RNA sequence: GACCCGGUGAAAUUGAACUGGCCGUGAAGAUGCGGCCUACCCGUGGCAGGACGAAAAGACCCCGUGGAGCUUUACUGCAGC
RNA sequence: GGGAUGACCCCAGGCGGUAGGGGAGCGUUCCCGAUGCCGAUGAAGGCCGACCCGCGAGGGCGGCUGGAGGUAAGGGAAGUG
RNA sequence: GGUGGAGCCUGGGAGUGAGGGCGCGAGCGAUAACGUCCGCGUCCGAGCGCGGGAACAACCGAGACCGCCAGCUAAGGCCCC
RNA sequence: AGCUGGGGCUAGGAGUGAAAAGCUAACCGAGCCCGGAGAUAGCUGGUUCUCCCCGAAAUGACUUUAGGGUCAGCCUCAGGC
RNA sequence: GCUGUUGGGAAGCAGCGCCAGAGAGGGUGAAAGCCCCGUAGGCGAAAGGUGGGGGGAUAGGUGAGGGUACCCGAGUACCCCGUGGUUCGUGGAGCCAUGGGGGAAUCUGGGCGGACCACCGCCUAAGGCUAAGUACUCCGGGUGACCGAUAGCGCACCAGUACCGUGAGGGAAAGGUGAAAAGAACCCCGGGAGGGGAGUGAAAUAGAGCCUGAAACCGUGGGCUUACAAGCAGUCACGGCCCCAAGGGGUUGUGGCGUGCCUAUUGAAGCAUGAGCCGGCGACUCACGGUCGUGGGCGAGCUUAAGCCGUUGAGGCGGAGGCGUAGGGAAACCGAGUCCGAACAGGGCGCGUCCGCGGCCGUGGACCCGAAACCGGG
RNA sequence: GAGCCGGUAGCGGGCGUGGAUCCCUGGAUGUCCGAAUGGGGGAACCCGGCCGGCGGGAACGCCGGUCACCGCGCGCGCGGGGGGAACCUGGGGAACUGAAACAUCUCAGUACCCAGAGGAGAGGAAAGAGAAAUCGACUCCCUGAGUAGCGGCGAGCG
């Protein structure tokens, strides 16, 4: 509904913070609180499990939403919103102008 | 000019006045202090004192009123033949009440002093003094009974 | 100020320009911008709209 | 809302020109009062006075 | 039970109080005003004389052009007859 | 009254105040001004201030706290103290 | 004679219609009451804000715009407090 | 004329009462709850920022009126004289 | 709409741009027209509701004449008695309804035009239907000189819930970590809770019913001060002592002087009333009229109302009407006069609105609280 | 049109660019109570009859139909019954209040109760209005107008 946004599991650039400007790759919709998870933010997860399973070694631990306003598409470019060209049957996501 | 001041010049009087006091309406709520002014009072135009306050005053104005009401009776609208010299031409009603005077109920009759223009005003009542005024310039016809 | 609606939606739209209706003259929609622009066909109209 | 007139001060005051208040005088009033004497001849039409105040506030639209 | 110690620990009340006694005085019954006289600061257990102590916006009286209950050869109705 | 207006400048009086009447103002919320101007080189708010301006209501400035809103001069409407 | 928050008139807004002490003139009372009812005031009311009266609304002195670590005074005092 | 469990009836100016005006869901001379209803209150309480000016009355007439009100007296504001 | 910048973070600042029938708003780590969602504009319905707004047909409608007095709504009209409705309260009481009683005619009928009667009119009762415009708001949407958690609904939250009540019914409080849970791994004390480290984060006196977090209140540390003192708790004066070093603030030792606040009062420190303290909520408004003032407009003119047409927080059209221009009189009526009167004595009375704003008043609940009660339905 | 399996955070369990999750529209199933409607009932439960179905079986069971009552026409069939924040019409209809007491009056044909009805209801085509050789259904809004009037000719209503 209101809840559809910019992309979907592919790569995308983040132009959002520390990581402003970082291609990362399939990004993991995440989309109810309106994020993905992509490969920006990395903070470490304090935490051990719900489960007591295989204990501390080290954190490298996993990634954090990244709300989705923030996460600029590619394509054989940089940014440029996407767009919609339908070809008579079809809805696919044509950016600001290169292709695809 | 700019929304910036075109204020009103300087007389609004708007202190709209609150009570909220201490210093001003300080606090027994300006007039007020008694009692038997806290929230009402019952006229006080008609009323009280519980004497008569003037019923001691006694209906003159008689023929008030048989309860059909009053007669739809004709009404006619006294003009000055001077505030009718306003203007010039074949006076008549819609050279009234369509410009000014007569107030569109029943038709009129002009009276009056002033300076009596020669025209010829087709009224519809007239005043003995009045007919001497404009026969003495002008002339006049009469009403419609049609 | 113009009656002519194909340029009041290019200046509906601008940080600097109140559009309005040849007939919508009022002096609060006057007061608030600094300049005033019109139309012979709404400077006809205001002419004899008023006295 | 829409301001009253009192009927009653209408059926017994009439509001002047210049704003006095006129009244019969009161006594001769059929007249449950006496046998003659001119006081029935001076009961003619008075006008009060700082009583209009509070009583043209009543009879105010028709006067 | 009260009193001491260990535990849990309310209340109505409360203008603030750093709250003595007497003669006056003051809205006419004062810790607070004046004069004097006592009087180190702080408790604990008590007795209750005062704080016009608390409690109940007097329950008696009066006023309300209040309100009810009730009565009756008050007034006027209605039921009923 | 003096004024070669800029009515600032002096002069003679007055200036306790309840109910009240009258006149100036300061604030709070909201709105026009605002698609503006401020504001993370820290907003409203909070704590202070021995400073500043105002007779006062209050307003500024400075210091921390706060971590994101505030809204000028002139005006308007109040759920205004 | 009297230029005074004097008057007269019109209009707006009232408040107030529980007053009290003292003086004088009286009534009622008992030639009693901080009694009650008037008249002429005055003062408190609202000036107890101040001084004296030991304290103390109305007794005596006096009408408090604010300040001053200046002065002269009223009632009252001048041995001390 | 016993007491008591169960099942039931009677309800608001009505029930019920070996009668006290008692009882009727802990306060019954007419239950409680909602609604008219923000009843009414000539009564008591309360009324919220600041400054400046002027400043009363508690009297008369009339009141089913005496703690209230109308008008005049005293007060203020503006205008004219 | 990209870069650089301080930053935790940029959209802030700056440079170089671009769109605009879109610079409404929201969120984005803050301040974004150009990142997102959107908005302007424009498409979209297979299925169902919907709908003459647009055209289609159906059903129905097309004794103009002159006559033989056939029929025109029956316990009805009309009359009386009893009442309700309308402005109508018994009044001069019509009319419209109709509970009782008497009781007709069908067009030379019958009713109405305010007792009634006669002329002149008006109109057909005792059978029924009839869209539209109008009231409403559980509902959906937008709009706000509407509220921002005691406000707004009683409920922003799992609320008509808990809780109270047998019952009808009453009926609460209770939002906010941060950007993201990264919501604290691992130690150490402790039984645990809670801490202290470590770690997160820009910030952890942002650490979990957690933003800001005031005050009352309760502590701890420091300065000054008190155990021969007396007081509505202060104030003025000096003096002593630590803070700043000119002058200050903090303390208070002594002296001088001092009867709290509000209300009600003839008077209150009052041993009259209210107040434990603090924080919030809390009481002169508003609608329509009126009376005076003032700022304006127009000015013997003034002036819109409902409605109509149009918007973007564009307003015009609308003169129906209302005031005002002449008043007197009860009224006919007369008129710069009128009336009382026989009177050409005398005397009584004899010339602006529409807004805004304010004082005040009317009806409104009308400044807010509070009755005992009354009545209806349960 | 790429993520989902509601407010999921956890079992990890699956499911989706051959089209899911969702949203809309149309069906299907809708237990039981409720107008409750087969009868009873102390609602959400019991107890049935007839027909048709499963030693699963003739007895107790369970399933799926049908079994209330009333109104309209020819045993036969189409409606009605209850609910709805207000809005409206009709049947009833107070009292406190105001009159500075109060009874007529006012409050008020208000509130409330009942019935009915629908997106509206009401009313409605003249046995009208009342001064015009006039208007021509009804309703609503503004004027008329606080007028005409009514009124213990008070209060006020209008
Ligand atoms: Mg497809
Ligand atoms: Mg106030
Ligand atoms: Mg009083
Ligand atoms: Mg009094
Ligand atoms: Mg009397
Ligand atoms: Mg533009
Ligand atoms: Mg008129
Ligand atoms: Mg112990
Ligand atoms: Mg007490
Ligand atoms: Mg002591
Ligand atoms: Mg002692
Ligand atoms: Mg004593
Ligand atoms: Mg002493
Ligand atoms: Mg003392
Ligand atoms: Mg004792
Ligand atoms: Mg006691
Ligand atoms: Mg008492
Ligand atoms: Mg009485
Ligand atoms: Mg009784
Ligand atoms: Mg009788
Ligand atoms: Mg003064
Ligand atoms: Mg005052
Ligand atoms: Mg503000
Ligand atoms: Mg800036
Ligand atoms: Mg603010
Ligand atoms: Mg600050
Ligand atoms: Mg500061
Ligand atoms: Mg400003
Ligand atoms: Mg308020
Ligand atoms: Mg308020
Ligand atoms: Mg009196
Ligand atoms: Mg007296
Ligand atoms: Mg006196
Ligand atoms: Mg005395
Ligand atoms: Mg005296
Ligand atoms: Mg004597
Ligand atoms: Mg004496
Ligand atoms: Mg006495
Ligand atoms: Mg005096
Ligand atoms: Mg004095
Ligand atoms: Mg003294
Ligand atoms: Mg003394
Ligand atoms: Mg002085
Ligand atoms: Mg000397
Ligand atoms: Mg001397
Ligand atoms: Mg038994
Ligand atoms: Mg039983
Ligand atoms: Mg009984
Ligand atoms: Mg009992
Ligand atoms: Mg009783
Ligand atoms: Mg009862
Ligand atoms: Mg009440
Ligand atoms: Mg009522
Ligand atoms: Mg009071
Ligand atoms: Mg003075
Ligand atoms: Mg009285
Ligand atoms: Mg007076
Ligand atoms: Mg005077
Ligand atoms: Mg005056
Ligand atoms: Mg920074
Ligand atoms: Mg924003
Ligand atoms: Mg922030
Ligand atoms: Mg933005
Ligand atoms: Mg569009
Ligand atoms: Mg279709
Ligand atoms: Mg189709
Ligand atoms: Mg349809
Ligand atoms: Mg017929
Ligand atoms: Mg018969
Ligand atoms: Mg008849
Ligand atoms: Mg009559
Ligand atoms: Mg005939
Ligand atoms: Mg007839
Ligand atoms: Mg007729
Ligand atoms: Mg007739
Ligand atoms: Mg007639
Ligand atoms: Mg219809
Ligand atoms: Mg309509
Ligand atoms: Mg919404
Ligand atoms: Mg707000
Ligand atoms: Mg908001
Ligand atoms: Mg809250
Ligand atoms: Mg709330
Ligand atoms: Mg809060
Ligand atoms: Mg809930
Ligand atoms: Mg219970
Ligand atoms: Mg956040
Ligand atoms: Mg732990
Ligand atoms: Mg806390
Ligand atoms: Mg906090
Ligand atoms: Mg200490
Ligand atoms: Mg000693
Ligand atoms: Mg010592
Ligand atoms: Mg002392
Ligand atoms: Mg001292
Ligand atoms: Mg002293
Ligand atoms: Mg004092
Ligand atoms: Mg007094
Ligand atoms: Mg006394
Ligand atoms: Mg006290
Ligand atoms: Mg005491
Ligand atoms: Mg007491
Ligand atoms: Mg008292
Ligand atoms: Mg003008
Ligand atoms: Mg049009
Ligand atoms: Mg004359
Ligand atoms: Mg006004
Ligand atoms: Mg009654
Ligand atoms: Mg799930
Ligand atoms: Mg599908
Ligand atoms: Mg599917
Ligand atoms: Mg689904
Ligand atoms: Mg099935
Ligand atoms: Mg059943
Ligand atoms: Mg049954
Ligand atoms: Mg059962
Ligand atoms: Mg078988
Ligand atoms: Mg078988
Ligand atoms: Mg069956
Ligand atoms: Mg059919
Ligand atoms: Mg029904
Ligand atoms: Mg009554
Ligand atoms: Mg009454
Ligand atoms: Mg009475
Ligand atoms: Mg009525
Ligand atoms: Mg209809
Ligand atoms: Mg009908
Ligand atoms: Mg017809
Ligand atoms: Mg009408």
């Amino acid at each position: 509904r209101v809840k559809m946004h910019v992309k979907k599991g592919d790569t995308v650039l983040v132009a959002s913070g520390k990581y402003k400007g970082r291609v990362g790759k399939v990004k993991e919709v995440l989309p109810k609180k309106y994020a993905v998870i992509v490969e920006g933010v990395n903070i470490v997860k304090k935490a051990v499990r719900v489960s007591p399973k295989y204990p501390q070694g080290g954190f490298i631990e996993k990634e954090a939403p990244l709300h989705a306003s923030k996460v600029r598409p590619i394509c054989p470019a940089c940014g440029k919103p996407t767009r919609v060209r339908k070809k008579f049957l079809e809805n696919g996501k044509k950016i600001r102008v290169c292709a695809k | 000019d700019l929304r910036p001041n075109p204020g009103a010049n300087k007389r609004r009087k708007r202190v709209g006045r609150g009570p909220g006091s201490g210093h001003g309406k300080t606090a027994t709520r300006g007039h007020k202090g008694q009692k038997s002014r806290s929230g009402g009072l019952k006229d006080p135009r008609r009323f009280e004192g519980g004497r008569s306050t003037t019923l001691m005053r006694l209906p003159k104005r008689g023929m008030q009123g048989q309860v059909p009401g009053e007669i739809k009776r004709p009404r006619y609208q006294g003009v000055n033949l001077k505030d009718l010299a306003r203007f010039e031409g074949e006076v008549t009603p819609e050279l009234l009440v369509r410009a000014g005077l007569l107030k569109k109920g029943y038709r009129l009759k002009i009276l009056g002093e002033g300076e009596a223009k020669p025209l010829k005003v087709v009224a519809h009542a007239f005043s003995k003094s009045a007919l001497e005024k404009l026969k003495a310039a002008g002339g006049e016809p009469v009403l419609l009974e049609a | 100020v113009t009656g002519n609606e194909l340029v009041r939606r290019a200046a509906r739209n601008l940080p600097w320009v109140v559009t309005l209706a040849p007939e919508g003259l009022n002096v609060y929609d006057i007061v608030r911008t600094e300049r005033l622009v019109m139309d012979l066909d709404a400077w006809e109209v205001f002419q004899n709209r008023i006295g | 809302p829409k301001m009253k007139t009192h009927k009653g001060a209408k059926k017994r005051v009439k509001i002047t020109a210049s704003g006095k208040v006129v009244a019969m005088k009161t006594g001769k009033r059929h007249l449950n009062w006496q046998k003659s004497g001119k006081e029935i001849r001076q009961k003619g039409r008075k006008f009060v006075l700082a009583k209009p105040e509070a009583e043209r506030i009543k009879l105010l639209l028709p006067y």
